[PDB]
């Protein structure tokens, strides 16, 4: 309902931590394990997705059909694009459009 | 048909044609089976006369007052069925076209 694709197998969740490391070990004497070097890892994801697709036919119509609206943001400034300054010199506002953009693009005969 | 005062005279006409084609790719709006009365009579020797052809197409509709109407900004659609493959067709031609429903209908118990 809420979604594109419901799978029986899905992506499978790729678990990730951190390999533990321990700080000194106490000669038995407080018995309050010290806490683990404070670390932490960065890495690049590659993250690659295929989608099988058909080209759209046509209609056949004689009409030049309308396309579907273009995004629009509320700022009125080109959508998905670094604005320069929203009440700011520090650093550039991303915009994205007022509402969802929706995958419906050209009618076709049902 | 030649009309004149004299009156209607209908007489063969060696030039004349018809032009006949099939849609197997469903591009144009698919308006048998909703049961409107074009049908042959139940009486061989009644002559059937081919129904026109035509289709829905809706606009954006909009209620302005009592009474609604479609402006037609959109999903209006223009089919020349002039523009598609077609057969010229003249006295002593024959055309047929074979066609066969899926294996996957069901058994209609009788």
């Amino acid at each position: 309902l809420l979604g594109g694709w419901g799978v029986l197998t899905p992506p499978p969740m790729i678990f990730v931590k951190l390999r533990s490391q321990p700080g000194p070990p106490s000669p038995g004497a407080h018995t309050v394990p010290q806490s683990n070097l404070n670390q932490y890892a960065i890495f690049h994801l590659h993250y690659s997705m295929q989608f099988l697709v058909k080209r759209r036919k046509r209609s056949r119509r004689h009409n030049p059909e309308k396309p579907a609206p273009f995004p629009t943001t509320d700022s009125g400034r080109m959508p998905f694009t670094l604005a320069n300054s929203l009440k700011d010199p520090n650093t550039p506002v991303y915009e994205v459009p007022s509402d969802q953009w929706i995958a419906r693009n050209y009618s076709h005969l049902l | 048909v030649a009309t004149n005062q004299t009156g209607t005279t209908v007489s063969d006409s060696a030039s004349g044609g018809i032009t006949v084609f099939a849609d197997d790719s469903y591009d144009y709006p698919y308006v048998l089976g909703h049961n409107q009365d074009t049908l042959p009579g139940h009486l061989p020797g009644e002559n059937y006369v081919l129904p026109q052809y035509g289709y829905i197409t809706r606009g954006r509709e909009i209620d302005q007052q009592n009474s609604i109407v479609a402006i037609s900004d959109h999903k209006t659609e223009l089919f020349f069925l002039e523009h598609h493959d077609a057969e010229c067709l003249g006295t002593g031609d024959h055309w047929s076209h074979h066609y066969e429903f899926p294996d996957d209908l069901p058994w209609r118990k009788l």
